[PDB]
């Protein structure tokens, strides 16, 4: 599977990522382009392309626009901000058709680091609390937090 | 409907990277000739980042490096930022070798929105202990001062510091080199240092003042004192190459009735001595100048 | 650099192979080169040929030649180590002779160019030694075990994680005067 982690990658978006594949944290510059990892489960191996939603790199994926098969939104969840704008880019994922190959999770991450929504108040405002044809259940990390993820992600593949 | 670029895909999974050298041998003849459709960029950027093999990293490699890059794609396929991050991570690599090898691969390089924090990159991979890395960068920088050469500014001196850091002979021996093209004036200071302490010292950086100073004079002189005092040290002169510049280098500085002799004496044992004659014929040509 | 090029030749007319240190113009410059090469002048003997200031060297290896090309001075005996040198290396590189196991090992050989000689550089020794530097390392492997392991503890547990959750003198006096 295909899994996704987008926005900007920089952030500990990376952070969240290098957590996870080593225990580690962002050192590395910002980073910008895909990241990956193959993790292991149900010997699905997920190949996690941690791409910065950064200009280019937002505007291009086309290669990668291809088919779907996990997501994870890695979130500030001091970003209650470029979310709505967010959704409004969001749109188009949705317009896309690959993009419906994927039972997901967004994480909602960075909560020590400073706050975060009603795990409702978030799901309006990405647009969220819309979908269906493709599950949703919602799950929280942070980025310093996260844990029962895998209950969100156990359903996920077994969808 | 379908086409082999697809067969050549299938294989490639089949053996995995066995087959992908297959497929890059195929791939390197069809690129030989120009040649390609594109498509398979997107396999090979699918499997790279996430893949090892290293051997087929260098062919791969060397395949964007000889083929273009600034493809009409952009410019860049447009990925020369995303990917590279992984192989920034190794040229940042703490493995030095294969860092080193990328350096190879990099002194070929010149790909510029990757370049600029691996400029910072590169800095790193200099204090590397090994000669052959920090070597490496003598290339590569090299290849920066025509390209952009700005792109780094502090060099010349930062450079000549770094001499002062060093003291193996190859890099030194680059060093010249290099330094000589990017300012002279760095290696004429150090030039008045080391004057004693050449006669010690092994050949092939001492060739590369030779040239050095050469061009210099015709357009100005005033200089010598401080030169001859080695340079007469210099008339020990003994290897086969050193005496054949020795003599050489001499002619153009001079030609006294007494250097007259000098180098031709030079000559005449060495004549004599030699063995190769068609090295034998060559000086004759001087002398034919001459 | 002290060479552009460095073509392995065979008699055929056409040099076996060949790498281009810089590139920029096309062929006809390499390609040029390979017929004059191929041409070989109808000229008898004679392992060197310079013509018009352009050293070609060569060196019969059988029916080969290995060349190597330049156009301004040189020290000789070096250049010679060189042409014979590359007649000790090829068994090792690429195997023996013959055109195709080159041609498998090609990678392999203008690796061993570049390797040997940085840019007209006498590099190294030891050809084995010479197989180490890459696609032959030790450090990577070092860092490897480790590393990959201490991860793989990470991972090990995260599963668990996952799963549930005076001489100079004469002469200078009388160049003085």
């Amino acid at each position: 599977m295909r899994i996704l982690m987008v926005g900007l990658d920089g952030a500990g978006k990376t952070t969240v990522l290098y957590k996870l594949k080593l225990g580690e944290v962002i050192t590395t510059i910002p980073t910008i382009g895909f990241n990956v990892e193959t993790v292991q489960y149900k010997n699905i191996s997920f190949t996690v392309w941690d791409v910065g939603g950064q200009d280019r790199i937002r505007s291009l994926w086309r290669h990668y626009y291809r088919n779907t098969e996990g997501v994870i939104f890695v979130v500030d969840s001091n970003d209650r901000s470029r979310i709505g704008e967010a959704r409004e880019v969001m749109q188009r994922m949705l317009n896309e058709d690959e993009l419906r190959n994927a039972a997901w999770l967004v994480f909602a991450n960075k909560q020590d680091l400073p706050e975060a929504m009603s795990a409702a108040e978030i799901t309006e405002k990405l647009g969220l609390h819309s979908i269906r044809n493709r599950p949703w259940f919602i799950q929280a990390t942070c980025a310093t937090s996260g844990e029962g993820l895998y209950e969100g992600l156990e359903w996920l593949s077994n969808s | 409907e379908p086409p082999s670029e697809i067969s050549l895909k299938n294989d490639l999974e089949k053996g995995d990277v066995k087959s992908k050298t297959e497929a890059l041998k195929k791939v390197i003849i069809m690129i030989l000739n120009g040649e390609k459709l594109p498509g398979l960029l997107m396999t090979i950027i699918r499997f790279v980042l996430p893949l090892q093999d290293h051997t087929i990293k260098k062919l791969l490699l060397v395949f964007w490096e000889i083929v273009p890059k600034t493809t009409p794609d952009g410019r860049l396929l447009h990925e020369m930022i995303l990917v590279c991050d992984a192989y920034r991570k190794d040229l940042q690599h703490p493995n030095e070798f294969i860092r080193g090898s990328t350096l190879r691969f990099l002194c070929k390089l010149k790909e510029a929105e990757l370049l600029e924090p691996l400029m910072p990159a590169i800095r790193a991979c200099l204090e590397h202990r090994h000669s052959y890395v920090r070597r490496n960068a003598v290339l590569a920088i090299y290849t920066i001062y025509r390209n952009f050469e700005h792109l780094i500014p502090d060099a010349p001196e930062l450079i000549h510091d770094f001499l002062v850091n060093e003291k193996d002979a190859s890099c030194k021996r680059n060093a010249f080199m290099m330094l000589i093209h990017a300012d002279q004036d760095r290696a004429l200071d150090y030039l008045s240092t080391c004057i004693d302490q050449v006669q010690t010292f092994g050949d092939i950086l001492q060739l590369v003042i030779v040239e050095l100073i050469y061009k210099v004079c015709h357009a100005n002189p005033s200089e010598r004192a401080r030169f001859i005092r080695c340079i007469y040290n210099l008339l020990q002169s003994s290897s086969p190459a050193v005496k054949y510049e020795a003599a050489g280098t001499l002619v153009t500085l001079s030609s006294a009735p007494t250097a007259i002799k000098a180098a031709a004496q030079c000559y005449i044992d060495l004549i004599i001595k030699e063995s190769d004659n068609n090295v034998k014929l060559i000086v004759l040509d001087r002398l034919v100048e001459l | 650099m002290v060479l552009l090029a460095a073509a392995v030749c065979t008699k055929a007319g056409k040099a076996i192979v060949s790498r281009q240190f810089v590139e920029m113009t096309r062929t006809r410059i390499e390609g040029l080169l390979a017929a004059f090469p191929k041409l070989m002048n109808t000229g008898k003997q004679h392992t060197f040929v310079e013509t018009e200031s352009v050293r070609y060297v060569y060196q019969p290896m059988e029916k080969l030649y290995m060349v190597l090309i330049t156009t301004k001075n040189s020290n000789i005996l070096e250049d010679l180590e060189t042409l014979r040198l590359f007649s000790r290396v090829i068994p090792e590189y690429c195997r023996a002779l013959e055109e195709n196991e080159i041609s498998e090992h090609c990678f392999d050989l203008i690796f061993a160019f570049d390797e040997i000689v940085a840019l007209g550089y006498r590099e190294n020794v030891n050809l084995a030694q010479i197989r180490t530097f890459t696609e032959m390392d030790s450090h990577e492997e070092k860092v490897f075990r480790a590393v990959r392991e201490t991860q793989e503890r990470e991972a090990k547990a995260e599963m668990r994680r996952k799963a549930k959750e005076k001489e100079v003198d004469n002469f200078v006096d009388k160049l003085k005067s």
